[PDB]
């Protein structure tokens, strides 16, 4: 940091490139109204989507949701893959989780 | 007398281990660093550019094999 | 395999003929679980390691 | 030839069942001149089978539901 | 398209007389694959973070040597417009 | 925003990302809309 | 085809030299700039510079003997380096080599692979272009998403050929598939009620339609459902497409159609890895042309060709065919040399209780008593180990051969040669220029090719370590 | 009519009346000048259209369900 | 929260590279952390023997790739199920040792005891767990990976243009010598040494 700081150059560390010089501009994420969107979408001339760039680009603010998918059962899934991944899921969701027990056989 | 084997790894010392942990999984890793620094068209679909330093020659992934296919396949 | 086109004349439907192989398999199994040389004959048998 | 020790044998059953010939299905001419032929392709075909498979008749998902049945067998006799 | 005509020359960087904006990149290109790759106009089809024949034409077009050779040129073809 | 998908996620040909980006997958939005 | 011992040792020789071999990547130098950010003689020397250097990329290089040392010197010390040397590259004695052998000797190739299983049928692979191209077959299978509606690809270049009236029939099937799916539903919702008293296609999904005039080839096109690769892991991607390739065959087969066209199934759209789907595709219709699942089998589709327009993806085809060949057809079934004559000089042995009597020992764990710590290093490595160097460069075990199982004879096609690298490092920038090219020769005053009497040096492939 | 602007990897607009030419300009392209690679919004609508008048029973609903989304 | 100068919120930074990793005072803590076990010692024994039997009987069918394709098993891990279970059930039928009396290495003495203990905390797992074709993912995985052994540097110095740089010489493959066995018999076995740099070849 000190070294590119000084000089105006890249020192970029190679299992880590970019870490220090990138920057994601501030002018990406600058949030707008929903009048001020329109006014913006009228006065902005548009531009036809190109699918190569413009690809995987559907999503919006997240919120936090507990999700499962290594259980979900569908048709191409084996049978015994359905099994073990049934037997996974009941463990893992179980109630008897987080019991810490030192003994194997309890009093 | 058979003429013993010669590892071209070990030639000399055969290290083993003689500290603890005597028995510690040792995985075999071999740098593979970076064949190419040019830009490396996508083989069919697949990328094959690099991405990552840490890739291990041991352990090849699925786009460097698939380059090294395509090699044994070229014309010549 | 053997027999194909030559019995297939019967054979004219799908879960029928399931379930005549169902009835067959109990069959064979039921029957496991109950306890001359001429090569164009049927009664060849070789015994090759069948006993007690 | 015998297959050597393996999974699938010794097999007495299956061994006997392909000693046994092609027996028969039990104008004229051409009634069994059909049979002989159907017959002969049907050996040639057996034949060809032997050849190229080890295994058949049977479903992977099959043999699945039979690992999966055993071994619920031994997990409740746990 | 009505008025003057351009000198067919123009053909190589100008297609067109057009005034128009022509994107540019934000970054800086590296010569390195790493580096390149994290660019955002990395593209994985063919692992470079610009288009080289595109390039090739906005460096040409922004150089003095060959503005300056061909100003000459045309000054010596004005001068020979004295005598014809 | 494919851009930076990627580099929060790599993914494409060849690839096995968590498709959070594709337009035929379901995400937890706040503001439900349509999933284009 | 090759019988020689030469001819099969040439072959494995142009196997390495394809391993080693790597084409040059020209690549564009940038201009220098023509305002000057230095001073006027840095600028006259960065200008010389850059066309020296793009003349070094673009321009080989010869051998040593070509050049006498001081020659080789002076030019090291006033050009840049080359980016090719004559080591890099393999020969035209090489090239040659391989075209006699026949190795590597008008935009199709055409069939580059058949297995045949008599009395059940035939898997072709062949490069040729499906709809431009378009000796016979009754149905083409056509990939699409599950919603049908694809944005690009081969499915999508298929409707659009097709043209509204395909695009409706297709449309109209998938309609009442799903008006299936729905009334089905409900009954189970219904019977589900009783005995207390989704949404879409799923992968392997067939559906056929007439071609109205697309593939002139086939006179039916069936659209199968198929999977992504994203999803989960790498092993879920293709137990997808295994499970699709199954079911899709078995259907066509009860369909009835005999004769079926197939492009590389997983590829493009759906971004699969050609190598690993490749394997799957064919193992899949070995295995639906075996019949294998049914006890009732239903021999209907008898010729399947994998049809490809890329070149490589092709070869990566015929590949998966050959490999098949190896597993299923017995005559091209290959086994290690040494198990092969172990197992033809098998002998059946009779051990008794009182042989097996210094085969067991008085200790449950074996380690090892010494430590492997040398105590004189230059000592050891004249005694134990210089002796039996005959050569400096290192060389691994070789691959074993494989010999085919039926008769004995070497197999065709054997594994790769295993080099070795000191500490797993395979590039130099600067490799050195060696004369062993053509070894113990020299070039005399008159241009000839000469013999040369002189002591090797026994070091000289270990100056540097490789 | 049918514009092939080039803002860069240059793309063309179809309308279904013109597929024709467009498929066989971009065979020409890809037989003479092979890696120019050409994409086109070519038929993802116009194959949403036919399905949808296929559809129409439930092509309602979906519109409805579509509409309710956006406003939502 | 820190501050940085720059913006680049993902996990490929020098700060997040080896995350979780000690950084200061708290490396001398005496850490405990997961114990390692084979894949092929971690699945239970009773999906070993239907491996084994569905390899042992149809080698074609059941081939490496499709049985570690449908238990998400590695060919490897796959290839030493089928040879240790092999083995075992040679020495049972045979009647040379059993499961208790074979001679081993104490590193496998301690891994048995390893998986002993790990089934009787966690249980065998049920299916495998493994990727048949691992990823071109970023990840520590020793000192070795964390440089460009060829160029002999672990800092890429370049300078900020908006315009193409000159590119960067390629490395060569190393031309070494092997050796490719061309016959082999029971009694002799006779390979050729190959030399990568002799020009003339015939």
């Amino acid at each position: 940091r000190t070294l590119a700081n000084a000089t105006g150059q890249k020192y970029d560390l190679l299992v880590a490139p970019g870490e220090h010089w990138m920057h994601w501009p501030d002018r990406w994420f600058r949030p707008i109204s929903t009048e001020y969107a329109r006014m913006l979408e009228r006065i902005k001339k548009k531009r036809p989507p190109s699918y190569r760039r413009g690809f995987r680009a559907a999503i919006d603010e997240v919120i936090p949701e507990e999700i499962r998918p290594e259980f979900t059962p569908y048709t191409w899934k084996s049978p015994l893959q359905k099994w073990a991944e049934e037997l996974k899921r009941k463990r893992l969701t179980s109630h008897n989780v987080y019991e810490t027990e030192v003994f194997l056989h309890p009093p | 007398r058979p003429i013993p084997r010669i590892f071209p790894w070990r030639m000399a010392h055969n290290p083993l281990p003689r500290r603890y942990p005597l028995y510690k999984h040792r995985t075999l890793f071999l740098p593979l660093s970076l064949p190419s620094y040019s830009p490396q068209p996508a083989i069919s679909g697949v990328a094959v550019a690099p991405l990552t330093i840490t890739t291990n020659a041991a352990q090849l992934p699925r786009t460097a094999l698939l380059q090294s296919a395509v090699r044994q396949l070229r014309p010549l | 395999e053997r027999f194909l086109f030559l019995d297939e004349e019967r054979s004219k439907r799908r879960e029928e003929r399931e379930e005549e192989q169902a009835r067959l398999e109990e069959e064979l199994v039921t029957l496991l679980q109950r306890q001359t040389k001429d090569r164009t004959s049927f009664d060849i048998w070789e015994f090759d390691g069948v006993g007690a | 030839q015998y297959p050597e020790p393996n999974a699938l044998w010794p097999n007495p059953l299956l061994h006997n069942h392909r000693l046994k010939p092609f027996l028969h299905p039990a104008e004229e001419a051409d009634a069994a001149a059909l049979e002989a032929k159907q017959l002969r392709m049907n050996k040639h075909r057996l034949e060809h089978l032997w050849k190229f498979a080890r295994s058949y008749g049977m479903s992977w998902d099959a043999l699945d539901e039979v690992y999966i049945r055993f071994v619920q067998l031994k997990r409740s006799r746990e | 398209r009505a008025g003057p005509h351009i000198s067919p020359s123009c053909a190589y960087f100008f297609p067109t007389p057009e005034f128009t904006v022509t994107p540019r990149t934000f970054f800086p290109l590296s010569a390195h694959p790493l580096i390149r790759r994290i660019h955002p106009d990395f593209d994985e089809e063919t692992g470079n973070d610009h288009n080289p024949y595109a390039m090739h034409k906005l460096q040409m077009q922004w150089n003095h040597s060959l503005f300056i050779q061909e100003r000459m040129q045309a000054l010596r073809h004005f001068r020979n417009v004295a005598n014809v | 925003t494919q851009y930076i998908l990627n580099q929060l996620d790599p993914g494409g040909a060849g690839r096995n990302c968590s498709g959070i980006g594709r337009p035929d997958v379901r995400l937890p939005l706040a503001k439900p809309a349509a999933p284009s | 085809k090759l019988r020689l011992h030469q001819e099969r040792a040439s072959r494995g020789h142009i196997e390495y030299l394809r391993q080693l071999e790597r084409p040059p990547t020209p690549s564009p130098f940038p201009l220098p700039p023509s305002p000057s950010p230095s001073s006027p003689a840095s600028a006259a020397a960065a200008k010389a510079a850059a066309f020296a250097e793009q003349a070094a990329a673009q321009t080989p290089e010869p051998s040593v003997l070509v050049r006498s040392a001081e020659e080789w010197i002076k030019r090291d010390f006033f050009f840049p380096l080359s980016h090719q040397p004559d080591t890099a590259t393999a020969g035209e004695a090489a090239r040659a080599l391989e075209r006699e052998l026949g190795l590597s000797r008008p935009q199709y190739g055409g069939l580059l692979q058949q297995i045949e299983l008599p009395g059940f049928g035939e898997i072709n692979v062949v490069h040729g272009d499906l709809l431009s191209g378009s000796l016979a077959a009754d149905a083409m299978l056509v990939p699409v998403p599950p919603n049908f509606l694809p944005y690009r690809g081969f499915g999508l270049e298929v409707l659009e050929r097709g043209g509204p009236a395909l695009q409706k029939a297709a449309f109209v099937e998938v309609k009442r598939k799903l008006q299936q799916r729905e009334v089905a539903r409900d009954l189970l919702s219904g019977q589900a009620g009783r005995e207390e008293g989704e949404g879409g296609l799923d992968p392997g999904d067939l559906l056929l339609t007439p071609t109205f005039g697309v593939c002139p080839r086939v006179s039916l096109l069936a659209f199968l459902v198929t999977p992504y690769y994203w999803q989960g892991n790498s092993t879920e991607a293709a137990r997808r497409l295994r499970f699709t390739m199954r079911r899709a065959l078995d259907d066509l087969n009860r369909q009835g159609p005999g004769s079926l066209l197939l492009p590389f199934v997983g590829i493009g759209l759906y971004g699969y890895e050609p190598r690993g789907a490749a394997e799957i595709l064919v193992e899949s219709a070995v295995e639906q042309l075996l019949q294998v699942d049914a006890v009732d089998p239903n021999y209907m589709l008898r010729k399947i060709t994998f049809v490809d327009r890329d070149a490589t993806n092709a070869a990566l085809l015929a590949e998966a065919a050959q490999a098949a060949k190896r597993a299923w057809l017995p005559e091209h079934q290959v086994v290690p040399a040494p198990v092969y004559w172990s197992q033809k000089q098998r002998r059946l042995l009779d051990v008794t209780d009182g042989m097996l009597m210094f085969c067991r020992k008085h200790t449950r764990l074996s380690f090892k008593k010494h430590h492997g710590v040398i105590r004189r290093q230059k000592t050891h490595y004249f005694s134990n180990v210089r002796p039996f160097l005959w050569r400096s460069s290192r060389v691994l075990e070789p691959p074993p051969l494989l010999l085919y199982r039926h008769s004995g004879k070497p197999a065709d096609w054997q594994l790769p040669a295993r080099p070795f690298y000191r500490q797993g490092v395979s590039g130099l920038l600067f490799p050195p220029r060696l004369r062993r090219g053509f070894p113990s020769m020299r070039v005399n005053s008159k241009g000839q090719f000469v013999g040369v009497n002189k002591m090797p040096y026994i070091a000289e492939k270990a100056q540097p370590r490789l | 009519x049918x514009x092939x602007x080039x803002x860069x990897x240059x793309x063309x607009x179809x309308x279904x009346x013109x597929x024709x030419x467009x498929x066989x300009x971009x065979x020409x392209x890809x037989x003479x000048x092979x890696x120019x690679x050409x994409x086109x919004x070519x038929x993802x609508r116009h194959l949403v259209r036919l399905g949808x008048x296929x559809x129409x029973x439930x092509x309602x609903x979906x519109x409805x369900x579509x509409x309710x989304x956006x406003x939502x | 929260v820190d501050f940085s100068q720059n913006r680049f919120p993902v996990l490929n930074t020098a700060e997040n590279f080896r995350y979780w990793k000690d950084r200061g005072l708290d490396r001398l803590l005496p850490r405990v952390f997961p114990l390692k076990l084979p894949a092929h010692r971690r699945v239970d024994p009773l999906l070993r023997e239907y491996i084994f039997f569905l390899h042992s009987m149809d080698p074609a069918r059941f081939s490496i790739r499709k049985l570690g394709e449908r238990y998400g098993l590695k060919e490897r891990t796959v290839e030493l199920i089928c040879r240790e279970f092999s083995v075992a059930e040679f020495l049972r039928r045979t009647e040379l040792a059993t499961p208790y009396t074979r001679r081993v290495s104490r590193e496998k003495a301690v891994l048995r005891m390893k998986e002993a203990l790990f089934s009787l905390k966690l249980g065998y797992d049920q299916l495998g767990d493994e990727d048949l074709d691992e990823q071109e993912e970023h990840e520590f995985r020793g000192f070795r990976s964390t440089q460009d052994w060829i160029q002999r540097q672990n800092i890429e110095v370049e300078m900020m243009s908006a315009f193409p740089l000159p590119a960067k010489r390629n490395p060569l493959p190393k031309r070494v010598d092997v050796d490719v066995t061309v016959h082999n018999t029971s009694k002799l076995k006779v390979m050729n040494w190959i030399d990568p740099n002799d020009k003339v070849v015939f």
